[PDB]
């Protein structure tokens, strides 16, 4: 099903400030891929968003309660599983 | 083209410090040779057993060696034992060596007696590496218990794990005869505290009672043992290998091999199948030798990406061979690995 | 049934801030029309709302959990298929 | 009549996973030109011997009256050793030529076409068609003829035998484990192999296609389990075991001589493990001719045995009936109506 | 007025990298020509077969059939001659047209079928064939809607490529020895999502009719006996495969790529026409390898249907508007380049 | 009709014959093959793929009279 190097799905777009919901079942324990161990979304780390053929890159900006939308906090003020990615660039052909 | 030891050790320490991931071990014959009781090694490696058999026993032995070498390289004890049992399968097999049979049946018993008397060496004091491993096992109340697989015929694991009384289960249930159970292996409905130890190549205390064709473990009898590597009985081997394969399919599973030479064939294939089936599986191959001496390990590393092979001088990671950054990586030795485990325990 | 170039239906009006629910079943990617590949509602794209004989045009301003109405989040906090459209102009006769 | 009517309602009941085992006892029950179409195991051994006997009698010294399985396995194990001819003659040539000669004679003797529409196989296939149960009725075959699935094809009955493709149909393995198949589709497994299977020199393939000239896979027992799970024997055995472990309620056997230890052990294990399962193995002879079956009936209570002379029910010997294949087919056809 | 190749290629890449959308293929006679085993091509196209029959088969009596067909139609193909021969065999005493009588045409048809079946029954070359690349591409993504493949060929090259890489598929026939044709399981359509489908719209060389019971079956390729028929008039699988194609074209958001197709056929073109007109969400990529002037029927269909994309080697007709490439171009029409593109996008 | 009878066992057919039973060899073969088909004629009555015997409905006017009697 979901291959390796999978984190979550985009759930909000505000032009150049994306919000992502982590789908990892609390397994932020040094996820391993290709003989090396990376860490689930971190402040200074990069993420990749593939759109069909080209991949959109980005850099995480804020992790925790800050990334949750305005009123999702008012609905459930105890669920903090969001990150706030800011787009940077993309790879061409 | 270059690797650094410190980052690899840091990654391994990070891996071992997670209780969510199930952990296992492979204790091959390379661990007992790493501890010295007398001036001689406590338990010699497979080459040591072959040399001891050669110099201890003659004409028919040399004839058998020549027959097997006619199409095979330097043999092992498993090879000659399998050849002997294959000959025993055929009733009128005594004409191959012109010995009229009924003599091989006694030669194999003599070899079994010699091996079973040689391997019974007892464990030295509480400073053994196996004691450190056992102490590390119960140090943390992990939610997934650690399983142990051993190819050794001896009982060093048993003595070490009982000297520091820890939960233990090897498949046999009972007190007087210790009848082997199969169902309780398959439901896997046991409390998480109980540890699991499994011997793939058989122990020395195993006795085949014949008669009803049942297997049981307990006190080691004289001459009667079940040292068989795989055997071809009409079985613990198949179900236990199935258990290993089932373990390798668990999500985010880590398996560490210490002192393993990768010269076996079925083990390598089941490991490759497990690695290919679940890409999240991860195997740490630890060796104490030059990397050029493990061709099968090199092939597996170049084939399976999620297998990490680390040798004294070179290391291949992610289908890319390389060399250490200025022998290094003393973690291949069993003593150093045990010290590492006991220092990370606290 | 529904003709091509179909996206969704209006479900909220606040003067000049329309909220649209995407009625596409799945595969929000490259809805082909007239042999040309247009993408489902995106930040910089336009939409068209025909009223009888004249067509109202608009521009997408927000996509995701932001565009969800007030109490729809309260009823369910995991549903995000809304977009926020702001009217721009109209085409006459 | 009391025993028969009990299983009629059970078969008529829905939500019933069914399976059959067709041993060599059924092909002998069909007679063509006043002789059975397929000779029995003793007949096959006699025909092979009519066309090296020192090794046969040497095996007779250590074993009772042998069957072609023993000779074939003995030749294979002789071939396994580099130079094992010293046991009987030598020349390292007798074992080979004997092996391919036996293979060719068996191949030519077995590949016989089915007779007309009077075959009981047609009645069995018609009954299989007549039932649309939620669980497909799997068929297990220990023979080497193509009679069974040929009869299935003659009545437009869908079946799956583990091979998918064309002239060089490979052996798909995974689709067995996902078990995602059409409900109306049936499953056919050949435990002992077929006469059209052929291995591949380059790698272990065992592909099924046109019967190769002389090359066939008969009694697969010498492969050292090379390339594990590629051997059709183990996967079929696991399929039978998983079917038995299912909380089913019906399993019927016919023509089984109970002369195989591997099948007997797994049958005993499954019956002991599964209490709700039922086995209705028959016997076309005197009840006392099957010592192993009697021992299993004494040890296992769920097994129900029927014989011409008597019948054992619930580990208790009884006293005085469709052991013959034709009678079973006629009874099944009557039950279908 | 001008179409640039980069955007079209990017759109095709985006389309082919999606899994939810059902996909299909049409591999016509133009694909086998694009691979060379010897100096000559591995298998000739319809024109090569016509030339071989013409120069290999008095000669005037044999060419009288071709002259009769030419009297009503342009230069005929093998299909026209075969159809005329079968129509002649339909009428018992029809030999008076050429004064040939029995076994003069009946045995000629058998000889032609034997020649065709021995010429086309050839083994695939090594593992660099484009069919291998397509088969590898199929296994790349674990699609939820499996890829169907429609062919208008007689050979078994695609079957060999599919079985070499262990790709499960179901061509309609089920069974091990006789492989009886099934009709219930095709239309009930409860098959594993992983299993692929390979429909043959024109039959193959392993299809044989045993008469007697009057049942169609698939098995070993016999000598002489074949079912090469394009359409035939037997008292039928052909309609079943056509219905399967039409049913596939009715699925929501369906995409169908044609490579090596010449569009000279009439039944296929009409079926594609109704399929496109009925469901506006469908799509047909027309990939040709020639100048656009050689396909008048395709040009008319593209001018009539909006959602059909026609891409030639020099021109293109997208959205009812003919254009020209902006710097022959668009080498993707050839089957080799298409396979290379598929294997590139696969990884 | 043979294909439908094979596919549908629950359905039944009441085929008749306004002639002797021997004039329809194809009908006899179909009755022998498929049990669901019921063939009746003046000579005898084939029921359940088996030939039977007597110890009126062939006439179509008689058939209409029987239908009227059943309705009334």
């Amino acid at each position: 099903t979901e291959a390796s190097t999978y984190i979550g799905t985009v759930q909000d777009v505000n032009g150049a400030n994306i919000r992502v919901v982590l789908d990892i079942n609390t397994i932020s324990s040094l996820k391993f891929v290709d003989g090396q161990g990376y860490r689930i979304g971190q402040i200074g780390s990069f993420v990749r968003i593939p759109i069909g053929y080209i991949n959109l890159f980005g850099i995480v900006s804020q992790v925790g309660a800050g990334a949750v939308p305005d009123k999702l906090l008012e609905v459930e003020p105890y669920g903090h599983r969001w990150i706030s990615v800011q787009l940077v660039g993309e790879e061409g052909i | 083209s270059y690797y650094d030891t410190t980052q690899q050790l840091s990654l391994l320490k990070h891996v071992l410090s997670e209780d969510k991931r199930p952990i296992a071990f492979i204790i091959a014959a390379g661990c007992p040779v790493s501890i010295r009781h007398n001036d001689a090694p406590l338990i010699p490696d497979v080459a040591g057993l072959t040399r001891k058999i050669s110099d201890s026993f003659d004409s028919l032995l040399m004839k058998i060696i020549q027959n097997l070498k006619t199409t095979i390289p330097n043999p092992t004890i498993e090879d000659i034992l399998s050849y002997i049992r294959l000959l025993q399968q055929i009733p009128m097999s005594g004409k191959i060596h012109d010995v009229e049979n009924s003599v091989i049946n006694a030669l194999e018993e003599s070899i079994c007696e010699l091996i079973e008397e040689e391997v019974n060496v007892d464990l030295p004091g509480n400073a053994t590496p196996y004691h450190k491993i056992a102490a590390w096992i119960n140090s943390i109340n992990r939610e997934h218990q650690v399983e142990i697989f051993t190819t050794n015929y001896d009982l060093l694991m048993e003595q070490a794990l009982e000297e520091l009384n820890v939960p233990y289960f090897d498949g046999f249930v009972g007190s007087k005869r210790a009848f082997f159970d199969i169902r309780t292996i398959e439901e896997n409905k046991l409390p998480s505290r109980w540890s699991k130890l499994w011997k793939l190549h058989g122990s020395i205390n195993w006795q085949l009672d014949k008669q009803t064709q049942t297997i049981w473990r307990g006190t080691p009898s004289k001459g009667c043992s079940l040292i068989h590597p795989s055997h071809l009985k009409y079985m613990p081997y198949l179900v236990m290998m199935d258990q290993l394969k089932l373990f390798l399919n668990q999500p985010s599973a880590i398996l560490i091999t210490c002192g393993y030479s990768y010269k076996d064939q079925h083990i390598n294939e089941v490991l490759s199948q497990g690695l290919q089936t679940n890409p999240n599986a991860l195997i740490y191959g630890l060796q104490y030798d030059v990397l050029e001496n493990y061709q099968e390990a090199k092939d597996m590393a170049l084939k399976r990406s999620n297998l990490i092979l680390l040798a004294k001088d070179r290391a291949i990671i992610g289908k890319k061979e390389g060399e250490w950054k200025p022998l290094f990586f003393k973690l291949g030795d069993f003593q150093h690995l045990a010290s590492f485990l006991e220092e990370i325990s606290q």
